[PDB]
């Protein structure tokens, strides 16, 4: 129940051999803990993707809003890059003028 | 010493195996000669059970010696892995405290996740 | 621009993806595994070899072969990976006998993906690939026998085991039981056809146990007891008995040396002079003894152990040569006799006695 | 005598042989013939 | 909004696994002042990971609050002002990308000319 | 062999005595039980597998006619594919003990007459049947049938 | 050359007066060829937006050599799909391509060759992305063929194909991407889930309604996503047990 | 030394195997002949099991003897911390390997500048190991460091970096003049032989293959580790065809992650 909590429990189970009071015991325990951990991680990602798919088919204006936001960040990032580059160009023109 | 004790214990082990197999065969042949209709001398039949436990005692001595030597050599390997005697005690309490710190960091935060 | 010659590129690609299956068809036919031929599979852009009947097996009952061959549906071989020399066989079984606490509790068709890669010598469809496949199928059969017995015995189980252990994983190649009151420890049983044994492997998976499995001291004798009689309920009984003694014994210092004899016959040795036998038994009872004495000629002593004087009286508190006869306990008196209490340095009671 | 032997390297003992022939009427076109040889001196 | 919350929730699970991998690497390297520095890095990583778990439970509850259409009805088998906003920003960064391409081409050509002219002087 | 031979000689000397396991018990169980403690605490399904995995071109069904629920079984297939033309249904006689042997194609020469195209289908199909390896499946027959129909489409045009 | 004995080649290399015209024409040839290669790469980056394509020209040139590094990654998955990277060594009249997986191909000075080459590499990227994505989402890669040999003949280069299976069995996804006729992608359902499947009287058990017999085809436009691998990830998540 | 550790653990398991096999002999003899339908079949089964058990005892005794031939020779808090440290180190090694094999990171995005002194420290650190490789850094053109890695009497590799990340490599033979007329590095040349042009191509795939995104020290160290394996050119045979020569070429392909020789035609 509530895949978050299974993720938390499995993550705490990854450390159970260290926090208490040779090789093959460690190996099989590590393999089983890490495999259950990654399996519940993939199930959580699958849940988020299914919910995003249902939103993208039912309420498509939200997707367009996120695209608007990402294109605006692309614009601002491009202008920041060109401004830094332009300041470096003007500094190099002032350097190369002085030979 | 443990290598030399091991060399001591090997031919005793082969001797105990020889006596155990031969005495098993003698006791089985005597019991089949009573069970089937056969004459057989009573004689110095030399019981089987003592030979079996003697073999087990020799294997206990061998596994004891080898577990001791393996613990000693693994001990020396990790001891070399990690000159005034107070400097020794200072770095030893340093190492113990540092490992305690790693352990309590892991325990406190793996409990801080849930419960 | 007609300078590509598309037909030759198509013929070269067609030969290089099809001709690996021809050697596999020949090596399947030499071992007389009935198969439908190399067929285009579903969509047009693939290839497959579907088996029909994998040759029975060697050394399992006919109930198990009738239960296997009515549970198989399909065993396709497909070719994948770069260089096109990685086969993957997709077995799919119906009517799985037991589910897991891992969420394979879905529709009763389990898929087992075996994968084989021959070396760069001994070409892509060879004797080695089909030999590895028959060994893997043999492994699945020789564990399916035990799983059939266990799933038969599952409704009528002694009902303290039913609280003790639940099944985590059944892949048809492994069986991972997870036992403990908190379900923190785990055994994993798997047939290994190199040695032709079973392999029991122990691990700690779960956030309440010691730093080890605590059955790892008796693992060799566990594997041997399982190979002599492969019964899962026997294995659960042995774990259920010897867990509470061994969890105490592993907390002893090391002075104390632990020689397990045969399983449920742990034998402790203090330094070198003193010995004490321990027999785990049924219903939370452990019988201890003197070790150094004989089980036969009472006058004689064992080769390396000197008898402990006064041992019997000390054990009696928890409950001449009369240390040689055993003295049963509760596992709780064993906890008290072995877990280090301060003194009436944190030593044990027992090591105080022998000291 | 105008042929091309294309050995497959993932599986040797297999050759694709391209034979190029002149189409009789068209002097600026070729005709290809693809054979499949196998090989064991 | 919520269809970006799903993206953040995916990114949290992607970060948790990567962060556990970095934790296990830190525990791999720790050899019994840099002792204390590795202690600080370990404790800070564990703090950030607990923050990530709390954030993940928040995002899970938010997306699970806000379904009438079951999946596998959503896949196509064979047999309004925000759109204008999209077209506006698309035309805007079309022009921005073409100007960036001109800047990039002139920088490339200047670098190539510098390297050729300096290569021939020897 | 070495270090174990006299046991082997004793036991191989004393096989076929009815009191043998009595002798082994009397000579071995008290030692072991002292040391080790007391002892322990209609249609054959191969064809269903073939038919369940066929391509949706084929439409294999049982013949209403012929003996049923007995040794051999009999099939009337079909062919559906936009690329391929409609053809005579095809009749198959699968033996009991189906793997390790080859099924038989019930030949109907009279319906493969009365057209040139069905004649080409039939000639090409008998050719690929002669080309087949032994102990082939049902799906090998069905796929040679579909390839024969395709070659008889191409050879004609 | 006398005591440290030289061959013919070193002797002729010491004494080889190459005129000014050959040197200048080789430099101008390299300039023009390099400009054409940059133009074709930027035209593919402008026109095609489906995978992506990147370039990183080197710092240092000669008068007869330059170098790029061409990546082809999908848009939001630059950690997953890093399996197709190229290096082109633009000589005087040849472009020498070294792949990531040890394939060396020498093109010619025409700009149709480089265009068809990079088009085939985008087509193979659209399959290697799905393979390394099914690595992440736990799906099992049943079959993979880098240059498939069945089906229609593609004009530019060969076509690639995978088929992956859902981790709980039932569903399968087959991709076949080609450089001229791209992306015939189709799922495979279990039986007892098509329901237009014409049943047969030979199957008298219910165990055979669990094999995946039927095959339907996904219409790839109208699928939601602004990318290919994004659409594949949504398709893979749709064929999972609905966890909610 | 570790070989004594492995031999002692080996012989421990040998004693346990010997003891259990002897007890198995006597346990199977305790039960007696089973039934097994055919009388001939039951005799065969009993004889076979007894013989196998005896053979296993003999094998275990022989293995113990072979190990005997090969054997060589508050405080508890410190040992507990030592054991727990080795346990944590091995546990973390396994878990780190399993997790970085399967990462779920898809993109770096959510929602190069280095001192040349650092590059020299890194590359001198690599040059200290691998005693048969000598790396000689120079900077003829700016901050882009150029490296001559000589390798035995076999190779001379010219590596052209760009901000502590390998960019181009050229592999030439030992005698070949890697210097121009003026004694600078010949950054743009080829090597007159078929073999070393093949190894330049394989080295370019090697620098395209070993790509971590951020940390570049593992990249250069792994590239030099791979490059070190070429010292057995002209001596290693191909691991697919056995021979040394395919079309007059030695096996030029040292495979990544398992440095084995192949002719590139044998992939
Ligand atoms: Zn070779």
């Amino acid at each position: 129940s509530t895949l978050v909590d299974e993720l938390e429990s499995s993550f705490e189970a990854c450390f159970a051999s260290l926090v208490s009071q040779d090789q093959e015991e460690i190996r099989t325990g590590v393999d089983q803990c890490i495999q259950k951990f990654l399996d519940i991680a993939r199930q959580t990602e699958c849940f988020f993707l299914q919910k995003r798919l249902q939103l993208s088919v039912q309420k498509p204006e939200q997707v367009i809003k996120e695209d608007v936001s990402e294109l605006r960040n692309e614009l601002q990032r491009k202008d920041a890059l060109v401004q830094k580059h332009l300041t470096k160009l003007r500094h190099w023109q002032q350097v190369l003028e002085d030979i | 010493d443990p290598v030399q004790r091991y060399k001591m214990l090997i031919p005793q082990l082969k001797e105990s195996l020889q006596t155990l197999m031969k005495v098993a065969a003698q006791n089985l042949i005597q019991n089949t000669n009573i069970d089937n209709g056969q004459k057989s001398s009573d004689g110095p039949i030399q019981r089987f059970d003592k030979c079996l436990e003697e073999f087990y005692a020799l294997c206990d001595q061998l596994e004891l010696c080898l577990r001791l030597a393996h613990e000693c050599l693994s001990q020396s390997c990790d001891s070399a892995k990690h000159l005034p005697y107070p400097q020794y005690l200072a770095v030893i309490k340093a190492q113990i405290s540092c490992a305690k710190d790693i352990h309590t960091a892991l325990l406190d935060c793996a409990n801080k996740v849930t419960g | 621009m007609c300078a590509f010659n598309k037909v030759l590129a198509h013929f070269v690609a067609m030969c290089d993806t099809n001709m690996p299956f021809v050697g596999l068809r020949l090596e399947l036919s030499n071992l007389e595994i009935p198969h439908q031929g190399v067929q285009v599979e579903g969509d047009g852009f693939s290839h497959a070899i579907r088996l029909l009947k994998i040759p029975p097996c060697k050394g399992i009952t006919e109930e198990t072969q009738k239960a296997l061959d009515r549970s198989l549906l399909d065993c396709t071989f497909r070719l994948q990976g770069r260089n096109n020399r990685t086969w993957v066989a997709e077995l799919v079984f119906a009517n799985c006998p037991l589910n897991g606490t891992s969420t394979r509790e879905q529709g009763p068709s389990r898929h087992v993906y075996l994968t084989y890669e021959n070396l760069l010598s001994e070409p892509v469809g060879g004797r080695k690939v089909v030999e590895m496949f028959l060994n893997d199928w043999n492994s699945i059969a020789r564990l399916y026998e035990c799983v059939l017995e266990f799933a038969r015995s599952l409704p009528d189980i002694p009902a303290h085991l039913n609280i003790f252990s639940e099944v985590r994983v059944y892949n048809y190649r492994k069986l991972i039981l997870c036992y403990g009151t908190t379900k923190g420890s785990s055994i994993s049983i798997q047939w290994n056809s190199i040695h032709q044994k079973f392999h029991i492997s122990l691990g700690t998976v779960g956030p309440n146990s010691g730093c080890s499995n605590c059955h790892n001291t008796i693992l060799h004798q566990l594997q041997e007891m399982f190979n002599k009689t492969p019964n899962v309920v026997q294995l659960l009984q042995v774990l259920f008995d010897t867990q509470a003694p061994l969890n105490a014994i592993n907390k002893l210092p090391t002075c104390f040396s632990i020689l397990p004899q045969s399983s449920t016959h742990i034998r402790l040795a203090f330094r070198n002079m003193y010995c004490i036998d321990i027999y785990c038994r049924s219903r939370g009872v452990v019988a201890i003894r003197d070790g150094a004495y004989s089980l036969f000629d009472n006058s004689k002593l064992v080769e390396g152990f000197y008898p402990a004087p006064g041992l019997k009286t000390f054990l009696n508190m928890f409950v001449s040569w009369a240390a040689s006869i055993p003295t049963i306990l509760t596992h709780s008196a064993l906890n008290i006799l072995l877990l280090p209490s301060p003194t009436p340095y944190l030593c044990s009671p027992l090591e105080r006695f022998l000291g | 005598k105008n042929k091309l032997f294309i050995k497959l390297t993932r599986l040797p003992q297999y050759y694709i042989v391209v034979e190029m022939l002149e189409v009789p009427n068209k002097p600026t076109q070729l005709s290809y013939k693809y054979y499949f040889m196998s090989v064991n001196p | 909004n919520t269809a970006s919350l799903c993206r953040i929730g995916q990114e949290t699970v992607q970060d948790i696994v990567y962060r556990t991998m970095e934790i296990f690497q830190l525990l791999r390297n720790m050899q019994l002042g840099t002792y204390q520095d590795r202690l600080t890095k370990l404790q800070d990583n564990l703090r950030q990971l607990s923050v990530l778990f709390r954030k993940l439970r928040l995002v899970y509850d938010k997306c699970n609050e806000n379904d009438p259409i079951p999946v596998e009805q959503l896949i196509p088998y064979v047999e309004s002002e925000e759109r204008r906003e999209i077209a506006e920003v698309n035309k805007k960064l079309k022009q921005k990308n073409q100007q960036l391409k001109q800047i990039m081409d002139q920088l490339r050509n200047l670098i190539w000319d510098i390297n050729a002219m300096l290569a021939m002087r020897n | 062999q070495y270090l174990c031979q006299p046991l082997l000689d004793a036991v191989l000397a004393n096989i076929r005595s009815p009191v043998f396991n009595h002798s082994l018990y009397r000579t071995f169980v008290p030692a072991m039980t002292a040391i080790h403690g007391p002892p322990i605490t209609s249609i054959p399904s191969v064809l269903q597998g073939e038919v369940a995995r066929l391509d949706p071109k084929f439409l294999v069904n049982l013949d209403p006619s012929h003996c049923s629920n007995n040794g051999t079984v009999h099939l009337i297939c079909k062919l559906d594919d936009k690329d391929l033309p409609s053809v005579p249904p095809l009749e198959l006689s699968v033996p009991a003990d189906y793997p390790a042997q080859s099924p038989l194609w019930i030949d109907r020469q009279w319906q493969y007459d009365a057209n040139p195209f069905l004649q080409s289908v039939h000639r090409c199909m008998t050719s690929r049947l002669l080309q087949l390896p032994d102990k082939h499946s049902v799906t090998a027959l069905l796929n040679t049938w579909a390839q024969s129909v395709h070659q008889a489409c191409l050879s004609a045009a | 050359s006398g005591p440290q004995a030289f061959d013919k080649n070193e002797i002729n290399s010491l004494q080889s007066s190459e005129g000014l015209l050959e040197k200048i024409i080789k430099q101008a040839k390299h300039i023009f060829l390099r400009s054409r290669a940059a133009a074709t790469i930027d035209s593919l980056a402008s026109r095609i937006e489906d995978p992506q394509i990147q370039a990183h020209w080197s710092n240092i040139n000669d008068v007869y050599e330059s170098s790029v590094k061409v990546l082809i990654t999908s848009q939001g998955y630059e950690q997953i799909c890093k399996s197709i990277q190229l290096q082109l060594n633009i000589g005087v009249e040849q472009i020498r391509v070294v792949h990531r997986d040890g394939r060396v191909i020498t093109l010619s000075y025409q700009e149709q060759e480089l265009q068809d080459f990079l088009l085939s590499q985008m087509s193979q990227h659209q399959v290697h992305a799905v393979q390394q994505l099914a690595k992440v989402m736990g799906w099992q890669v049943l079959s993979f063929s880098n240059h498939v040999g069945l089906g229609p003949i593609e004009s530019i280069g060969n076509a690639s194909a995978i088929t992956v299976a859902s981790p709980s069995g039932d569903y399968a996804i087959s991709v076949r991407n080609g450089p001229e006729s791209g992306s015939k992608i189709m799922v495979q359902f279990p039986r007892n889930q098509c329901k237009d499947l014409p049943k047969s009287d030979v199957l008298q058990d219910n165990k055979w309604s669990h094999l995946r017999g039927p095959f339907k085809e996904v219409q790839w436009n109208k699928m939601e996503g602004r990318n290919f691998v994004y659409k594949m990830e949504l398709l893979m998540s749709a064929l999972s047990p609905c966890l909610l | 030394v570790s070989v004594n550790l492995e031999a002692f653990s080996q012989a421990i398991s040998a004693i346990q195997a010997l003891r259990s096999s002897v007890s198995r002999v006597f346990d199977c003899l305790k039960d007696g002949m089973r039934n097994k339908e055919t009388l001939e079949g039951r005799e065969k089964a009993f004889i076979a099991h007894f013989q196998d058990n005896l053979h296993s005892v003999n094998r275990d005794l022989n293995e113990l003897e072979r190990l005997s031939n090969l054997v060589g020779k508050l405080y508890s808090q410190l040992l507990q911390a030592y054991k727990w440290s080795n346990k944590l180190q091995y546990h973390a090694g396994l878990a780190s390997g399993l997790l970085n094999q399967q990462s779920l990171k898809r993109s770096a995005n959510q929602m190069l500048v280095l001192p040349p002194q650092y590059v020299d420290d890194v590359i001198s650190r690599i040059d200290r190991m691998f005693p048969e490789m000598s790396i000689h850094l120079s900077r003829p053109n700016g901050t882009s460091a150029m490296l001559l890695v000589t390798l035995g009497k076999v190779l001379k590799v010219i590596v052209v970096m760009r901000s502590l990340f390998i960019d181009r490599t050229i592999v030439k033979g030992y005698n070949e003049n890697v210097y121009t007329e003026d004694g600078k590095l010949d950054i743009w040349s080829k090597s007159n032989y078929q073999v070393f042009q093949k190894v330049t191509d394989h080295a370019t795939t090697a620098l395209l293959h070993y790509q971590l995104p951020q940390m570049p020290d593992v990249v250069v160290r792994s590239f030099m580790t791979w490059l070190r394996s070429y010292i057995k050119l002209f001596q290693a045979p191909c691991q697919r065809c056995g021979k040394f020569l395919q079309d007059g070429l030695p096996p030029t392909w040292r495979d990544f992650r398992t440095l084995e020789a192949f002719h590139d035609t044998c992939r």
